[PDB]
RNA sequence: GGCUAAUCCCCCAUGUGGACCCGCCCCUUGGGGUGUGUCCAAAGGGCUUUGCCCGCUUCCGGAUGGGCCCGCGUCCCAUCAGCUAGUUGGUGGGGUAAUGGCCCACCAAGGCGACGACGGGUAGCCGGUCUGAGAGGAUGGCCGGCCACAGGGGCACUGAGACACGGGCCCCACUCCUACGGGAGGCAGCAGUUAGGAAUCUUCCGCAAUGGGCGCAAGCCUGACGGAGCGACGCCGCUUGGAGGAAGAAGCCCUUCGGGGUGUAAACUCCUGAACCCGGGACGAAACCCCCGACGAGGGGACUGACGGUACCGGGGUAAUAGCGCCGGCCAACUCCGUGCCAGCAGCCGCGGUAAUACGGAGGGCGCGAGCGUUACCCGGAUUCACUGGGCGUAAAGGGCGUGUAGGCGGCCUGGGGCGUCCCAUGUGAAAGACCACGGCUCAACCGUGGGGGAGCGUGGGAUACGCUCAGGCUAGACG
C-alpha cells in the first residue's frame, strides 16, 4: 500500500479473543455441579473421561474436566475452576482446582501433588 | 450528633438578610433616579445618584458589594442618566457629574 | 505571544464575522509524509471590509463569540477565488454519498 | 509521466552496471550532476561529461567495476554494490544533524542535500548540518 | 535454602575437578579421583551430544556451582555486570570475586569457600575495623579484610595460616599473616583467574 | 501565606528532609516551588546541612513566613547573621 | 415578649488616597497621566501603661494561589453520514472578578461535517511504569501533578475563595423513631461490619518528629502524619552448619548376578555457633519558651519521645526448618515394576490395545530453593497489520471496464520570497523515577547528594540544495 494509502488509512490493529470467558480476567471461579457425566475422546483417542457441568457465579454454564484417576463429585457439589482446554475433548474449555471446596485431592498420589491438591505424606 | 460548626449557618442567615436589605436599598434608588431623568427633573434626580453613588460604595466598603461590582454600578447608573437628560438639558445641580 | 494564522475568506453571509480556511503542513507522526490538514476560524470584521477570497492574517484576541476568539490583522492578497472554489467543490460533493437517493 | 529524475537516475546506473556497460546516458540537471559529482568524487564511478544527446543535454556516466574473476562467471566484483533514494517524493525523509546515519559501518555514504549544499555524511556532519537525506550508496 | 548438600557430586557432573573441599579435594578422593563419572544410576552409561543450549548449560553451571551461590544472586550480578562499562564477561567475574566470602578463601584464612561463609557469618571477619556477616558484601579497592581478635587463638584459622608459608596469594592481593591481615589490591583481570570456565559461554547463555 | 518548611524524602526510620520555599496550603510532600538546601535529622554524613542563604534572604525579603524548626536550621546556615 | 456588651452593625466628619461620569494628553482592544463634580475610610485590646506589642483603615507594589481564553496532541465502530434553531452571527441589555449565547429581547440566516460532523461503545489524563534491539504495544493503583464526584438530581447563601464529603433549601430511592400529624440519617476519612468475590489487614501506638488550623504565648486540635501489627503479596539479606571421614556400612533401586547406584551422603572425629540467656542501651531532638543583649544579630538556660528497651555493643550459649516442578521433542534429567486405547497425561505434536524413556509408584536425575508450580492478564517471540519491516499469475489478495471529482504526485534553466527543511542562541521541558558518580543503614533491597542527557513548544538570529510559492525563460512529457 502507499505511504498515502497508509495515511488515508492506517494498519489494523490485530484484536485479541480471549480463549476464556471467565468474565473477569478472575483466574478462577467458583460454582455448583449440575451434571456429571463421561464423555467419550475425539478421534484418535478413545476412553471414557471425567466431566462436570458447572453453574457460575458469573453466570455461565459450562463444561469441565476433572483430572485424576477418578473424585467424588455428586450433584450439586461446589467446585473450582482454573481453565485450561482439552485437545480431544471438544467444549470442555476449563478445569477443577481439585482441592479447594467440596471437591477432594486424589488419594494415593506421591508425585505432581503441587496440582490435584493432595498434601504432602508423612513418612515413616 | 452536633458540631459547632454550624453556627456558620447560625450566622449566614444573619448576612443574608443584612446584604438583602442593602442591595434591593440599591435597586430601588437607583430605579427611582432613573424615572426622574426620564421626565427631566435635573434637580432631585441627582439628588438621588448622590444617594445611590454614596449607598453603592458603602457595600463596597463591606462584603456585599464584590468591589469592583461597585463600580459596573455606578458607571451603569450615571452613563444611563447623562443620556436621558439630553431630552431636556441643563443639569441644575451638577452633583454626581463632572463636566 | 498572540498566534498569527493566514488562510482565506471563505464564508461572507455573516454578519461582522469572516470564516477563514487556514491550511497547516506537517510531517505524519508515524507515516513521515507531509500531510496537509486544514481548519475555518472566524474572524472579525467590525467595518466589514475583508471580502471573500481574501487571504488575510488572523490574530488571537478577546473572545467575542461562542466560537470567534480572533481579530483579523490585516490583508494579504485579494483576488484570489481559485482556493475558495476548491473549499466549494469539496462542500457540494459533500451533497452526495448518503442513504437518501442517489442520481445523475 | 516521469514522477522521479534522481531515481530513474539512480535506477539507470544500476541497471547498467549489472549488465556491466562502459558508460550510460542519463538526461542531465543542476542536480543530478551535483550527485554525480560525488559519485566520482567517491570513487564509485570513473567520472562524467555533459553530451549534446540529439539536441538534448545527457550526462554520461562512466561506470566503474573491478577485475576479473577466477573459476566460473568471473562477472568483476561490483564497485558500486548498491544503491537506492532514501527519500522518495510522497515520503520526503528529512534528518537532523545529529541523526544522519552511519552506512555500512561507515564504508558506504549518504548523499544529503543541505542548505550548504549535496553532502555526504561525513562532510555533512563535520559542517554541522542536515536536511534532505537522498540515497545510500555502498 | 543456599544450598548445602552432597558437595562432591558436583566435582563429579561437571567433569571438571570443583575445589569445594580444600583439602581431601587433593587426596585420592575429590571424587574425580578414580571415579569422573556423573552420578546416578546411569554414570557409567555413554553420553549423546550435547545441544547448543545443554553446554551453555552446564558452563553456567559450572561457574554458578564454584563460588556457590544461588542463581538469583548470580543472575542479578549478571545483570549489574552488563550494565557497566567494560567486557560484559570479565567484569561478571570481577564481582564475583569481590564478595567478602570470596576474598577470605583467596586470601586463605578458609580451607575452602564454604568454610569461608560460615567464618563470615559467625563474625571472624574484620572489614577496616568493623566485623561482617554479610557475604554478599562487596569488598572495594584498598580494603583492610582481617580476623576478629577474638577469633585469632582459633584452632582453624591458626591451622591455616600455618600453611600460607610457602603458599604464593592471588596477585591482586596482599596479606601480612604475622599479623592475620590482608588487603584487596585492585579488581583482578580475566588473564589473573585461573578457573576452567568459558564466560563467553556463560554470557551466550543469557540471551535466550 | 508562603512559607518556607522540611519535606520528607528519607524512608521508614530513615528520614532526609528538604528545606524548600511553597504555599502554605500545599502538603508536605507536595510540589515544592524552589527547593533551598536539605537537612538530615541522623546526620549520617559530615555534609548534613545546606542552604544558600542567597536564596534564603530572597524570599523572607518577598514574604515567607518559614518554621519554627526550619527558621533553626536557617539560622545555623547563617542566613540572619548581620555582622 | 423583654434586657444588654463588643474588635458585631449603622451615621457623620477628615481624605493620604481610591471609585464613577465627562473633557483632554499618551498609549493603543477595558493600558497610563490629568482637570472639575460627585461618592467612599476606620477598633480596639495587652503589658514591663507616656511607650512597646498585637489588631484596625485607604491606597501602589510584591509574593503565592486561581478564573477565562487560543495553537498543537488526545481510543474503537461508517453495518452511525448528514448534524444544528439559541442553532451561527449582529445590536442593546442582564449578570460576573472578568471575556463570552453564559443568559434575555429584537435583527439576520447562519454555523459543523469524509482533514468523519452527528450517533453508538469504551475510558479520568499525565510525570512515569511494563515489555521490546528499536520503532512500537500495553498500561496509568502505590508516589507526585491536573480533573471529577462525595447516595441520585436541582438550587443558592455566606464568604478572598464553595455552589461547599463530616454547612444549608427542595425532590427522589432507601433505612430508623413515631401519639401516624411529623421527623432523623449518608464511612468514595480511619478502623470495622456485612454483601458480592478467586481475592485485599488491626475497631492497634503516638502527637516525639514533619506539616497544618487558632493563639502574643503557655497551648489546644490534627485516624495529615510518624510508628506498630497482620498477609511469603514483591523485592533484597540471612539461616538449617564447617573441616576430616570407605576402593566405601545398612536400607532402598538397578543387574548381563560378577557388579553399579544413592555416596563422603550417613555413622563416627573435631571446630564454629542462629536460636536461646544475662548486662549496657540509641540517633532521631532541637526548637517555640525563658534570660542577657536592643522582644535585631549574637550568646546562655530549661522541657519534650509513639517506635522501645526495640537497633545496636559486650558477655555466654545449643548443630539447630525443606520444599515444589520436572526428567518423549521443544527442554537439563532414564531405569524397573504396575498397567494394557483401560486408568489416565496432555501447551502443541502426541502418548496408552501385554516389551510404555510420554499413564501410576519407585530408585535415580535435572532445575530452583522458603519457596516451587498453576491459572489469568500485558509486551515478546509475530517483519502474523509489515513507519522501521509484508503482500496480491497459480498460495488469501487487482476493482467486470471506462469516465473523471475531490486528493496524492509531477519535466529543464534563471531570480525573489524562505512556509516545510537544516544550524545557532535563548526561555521551557517541576519534583520523584531512569542513567553515571559519590556516599548512608554491617551488605543489598531502600535512601541521600551531585553530574549529565533529552524529544516537543515559545522568541531571536542564520542557510537556501531539496520540497512549497511568485516571477521570468525552454521544449525532451502532453496536446494541436
Ligand atoms: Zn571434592
Amino acid at each position: 500500500p502507499t505511504i498515502n494509502q497508509l495515511v488515508r488509512k492506517g494498519r489494523e490493529k490485530v484484536r485479541k479473543k480471549s480463549k476464556v470467558p471467565a468474565l473477569k480476567g478472575a483466574p478462577f471461579r467458583r460454582g455448583v455441579c449440575t451434571v456429571v457425566r463421561t464423555v467419550t475422546p475425539k478421534k484418535p483417542n478413545s476412553a471414557l473421561r471425567k466431566v462436570a457441568k458447572v453453574r457460575l457465579t458469573s453466570g455461565y454454564e459450562v463444561t469441565a474436566y476433572i483430572p485424576g484417576e477418578g473424585h467424588n463429585l455428586q450433584e450439586h457439589s461446589v467446585v473450582l475452576i482454573r481453565g485450561g482446554r482439552v485437545k480431544d475433548l471438544p467444549g470442555v474449555r476449563y478445569h477443577i482446582v481439585r482441592g479447594v471446596y467440596d471437591a477432594a485431592g486424589v488419594k494415593d498420589r506421591k508425585k505432581s501433588r503441587s496440582k490435584y491438591g493432595t498434601k504432602k505424606p508423612k513418612e515413616a | 450528633r452536633n458540631l459547632s460548626a454550624l453556627k456558620r449557618h447560625r450566622q449566614s442567615l444573619k448576612r443574608r438578610l443584612r446584604n438583602k436589605a442593602k442591595k434591593s436599598a440599591i435597586k430601588t434608588l437607583s430605579k427611582k433616579a432613573v424615572q426622574l431623568a426620564q421626565e427631566g427633573k435635573a434637580e432631585e434626580a441627582l439628588k438621588i445618584m448622590r444617594k445611590a453613588e454614596s449607598l453603592i460604595d458603602k457595600a463596597a466598603k463591606g462584603s456585599t458589594l464584590h468591589k469592583n461590582a461597585a463600580a459596573r454600578r455606578k458607571s451603569r447608573l450615571m452613563r444611563k442618566v447623562r443620556q436621558l437628560l439630553e431630552a431636556a438639558g441643563a443639569p441644575l445641580i451638577g452633583g454626581g457629574l463632572s463636566a | 505571544p498572540k498566534k498569527v494564522l493566514t488562510g482565506v475568506v471563505v464564508s461572507d453571509k455573516m454578519q461582522k464575522t469572516v470564516t477563514v480556511l487556514v491550511e497547516r503542513q506537517f510531517p505524519h507522526p508515524l507515516y513521515g509524509k507531509v500531510i496537509k490538514r486544514s481548519k475555518k476560524y472566524l474572524a472579525h470584521d467590525p467595518e466589514e471590509k475583508y471580502k471573500l477570497g481574501d487571504v488575510v492574517e488572523i490574530i488571537e484576541s478577546r473572545p467575542i463569540s461562542k466560537r470567534k476568539r480572533f481579530r483579523v490583522l490585516r490583508l494579504v492578497e485579494s483576488g484570489r477565488m481559485d482556493l475558495v472554489e476548491k473549499y466549494l467543490i469539496r462542500r457540494q460533493n459533500y451533497q452526495s454519498l448518503s442513504k437518501r437517493g442517489g442520481k445523475a | 509521466m516521469l514522477t522521479d529524475p534522481i531515481a530513474d537516475m539512480l535506477t539507470r546506473i544500476r541497471n547498467a552496471t549489472r549488465v556491466y556497460k562502459e558508460s550510460t546516458d542519463v538526461p542531465a540537471s543542476r542536480f543530478k550532476e551535483e550527485i554525480l559529482r560525488i559519485l566520482a568524487r567517491e570513487g564509485f564511478i570513473k567520472g562524467y561529461e555533459r553530451v549534446d544527446v540529439d539536441g538534448k543535454p545527457y550526462l554520461r556516466v562512466y561506470l566503474k567495476y573491478g577485475p576479473r574473476r577466477q573459476g566460473p562467471d568471473p562477472r568483476p566484483e561490483q564497485v558500486i554494490h548498491h544503491i537506492r533514494r532514501i527519500s522518495k517524493p510522497g515520503r520526503r525523509v528529512y534528518v537532523g544533524v545529529k541523526e544522519i546515519p552511519r552506512v555500512r559501518r561507515g564504508l558506504g555514504i549518504a548523499i544529503l542535500s543541505t542548505s550548504k549544499g549535496v553532502l555526504t555524511d561525513r562532510e555533512a556532519r563535520k559542517l554541522g548540518v542536515g536536511g534532505e537525506l537522498i540515497c545510500e550508496v555502498w | 535454602g543456599r544450598y548445602i548438600g552432597p558437595v562432591c557430586r558436583l566435582c563429579r557432573r561437571e567433569g571438571v575437578k570443583l575445589y569445594l573441599k580444600g583439602e581431601r579435594c587433593y587426596s585420592p578422593k575429590c571424587a574425580m579421583e578414580r571415579r569422573p563419572y556423573p552420578p546416578g544410576q546411569h554414570g557409567q552409561k555413554r553420553a549423546r551430544r550435547p545441544s547448543d543450549y545443554a553446554v551453555r548449560l552446564r558452563e553456567k553451571q559450572k561457574l554458578r556451582r564454584i563460588y556457590g551461590i544461588s542463581e538469583r544472586q548470580f543472575r542479578n550480578l549478571f545483570e549489574e555486570a552488563s550494565k557497566k562499562k567494560g567486557v560484559t564477561g570479565s567484569v561478571f567475574l570481577g564481582l564475583l570475586e569481590s564478595r567478602l566470602d570470596n576474598v577470605v578463601y583467596r586470601l586463605g584464612f578458609a580451607v575452602s569457600r564454604r568454610q569461608a561463609r560460615q567464618l563470615v557469618r559467625h563474625g571472624h571477619i574484620t572489614v577496616n575495623g568493623r566485623r561482617v556477616d554479610l557475604p554478599s558484601y562487596r569488598v572495594r579497592p584498598g580494603d583492610e579484610i582481617a580476623v576478629a581478635e577474638k577469633s585469632r587463638n582459633l584452632e582453624l584459622i591458626r591451622q591455616n595460616l600455618e600453611a600460607m608459608k610457602g603458599r604464593k596469594v592471588g596477585p591482586w592481593l596482599s596479606l601480612d599473616v604475622e599479623g592475620m591481615k590482608g588487603k584487596f589490591l585492585r579488581l583482578p583481570d580475566r588473564e589473573d583467574l585461573a578457573l576452567p570456565v568459558n564466560e563467553q559461554l556463560v554470557i551466550e547463555f543469557y540471551s535466550r | 501565606m508562603v512559607k518556607i518548611r522540611l519535606a520528607r524524602f528519607g524512608s521508614k526510620h530513615n528520614p532526609h528532609y528538604r528545606i524548600v520555599v511553597t504555599d502554605a496550603r500545599r502538603k508536605r510532600d507536595g510540589k515544592y516551588i524552589e527547593k533551598i538546601g536539605y537537612y538530615d535529622p541522623r546526620k549520617t554524613t559530615p555534609d548534613w546541612l545546606k542552604v544558600d542563604v542567597e536564596r534564603a534572604r530572597y524570599w523572607l525579603s518577598v514574604g515567607a513566613q518559614p518554621t519554627d524548626t526550619a527558621r533553626r536550621l536557617l539560622r545555623q546556615a547563617g542566613v540572619f547573621r548581620q555582622e
